[PDB]
DNA sequence: TATAATGGGAGCTGTCACGGATG
């Protein structure tokens, strides 16, 4: 369906601080932002859909995916509340494309 | 309101009540489509604490 | 890169036999 004005902005929101969430986890924990975007990701999306990314220096398969989400799961809980902000702004990010498909219809049907 | 404890002094024909009252006064907020409440269902906060 | 914009649009007009699907 499709969004209200405050749907909107709180999914827009909620995209924006985990954003930064993963930019906070990339600097507690020293690993590659991308990385932890893609873990993330993963997680959020599920088992279904892992491969490997191209600017990734690691081929992102589960036993690695699992890895580094037990690295992030063994932090304090000031830290880990930024792996939870993370893993619900990509939620968002989700809904947030699946919301406005509607438009890129309506704008593409004139080309 | 509720009074949690009372303090009585008799003086002539009458009773003066010190009344150590406890109650709360309610002061509404409105919340426009671009603000969000951060701050859950009945929880207390202080003075300083962050609603929406 | 910033107003707002949120579901398309043609189609255009055999004749038969056969094997498979359905009802």
């Amino acid at each position: 369906p499709l969004l209200t004005l405050e749907e909107e902005v709180e999914l827009a929101r909620k995209v924006e601080e985990g954003m930064e969430a993963i930019k906070k986890l990339s600097e507690i924990t020293g690993l590659d932002p991308d990385l932890i975007r893609e873990v993330v990701r993963a997680k959020i999306l599920g088992s279904a859909r892992v491969r490997h990314i191209p600017g990734l220096k690691e081929t992102l398969d589960p036993k690695t995916v699992e890895e580094i989400d037990q690295k992030l799961k063994s932090l304090p809980k000031e830290h880990k509340r930024y792996l939870h902000i993370a893993r619900e702004g990509e939620a968002a990010r989700q809904h947030l494309i699946e919301a406005n498909l509607r438009l890129v219809v309506s704008i593409a049907k004139k080309y | 309101v509720r009074a949690a404890q009372v303090e009585a002094e008799e003086e002539g024909e009458t009773v003066y009540l010190t009344l150590f009252l406890e109650w709360t006064e309610p002061k509404d907020y409105r919340v426009q489509p671009h603000m969000n409440v951060v701050v859950p269902e009945g929880a207390r906060v202080e003075a300083g604490d962050k609603i929406v």
